[PDB]
């Protein structure tokens, strides 16, 4: 999930965007 | 700003600032 990728690790836009709506 | 570690409600922050109107889901599971 978003917290295991951006937060225990480095986020990144790409990330981020996956999660819009 | 977004290449970083990102925890709580800076998380959130971030979304909502990259996504806009386009609304974003927060799922911390």
């Amino acid at each position: 999930g978003i917290v295991e990728q951006c937060c225990t690790s480095i986020c990144s836009l790409y990330q981020l965007e996956n999660y819009c709506g | 700003f977004v290449n970083q570690h990102l925890c709580g409600s800076h998380l959130v922050e971030a979304l909502y600032l990259v996504c806009g109107e386009r609304g974003f889901f927060y799922t911390p599971k």
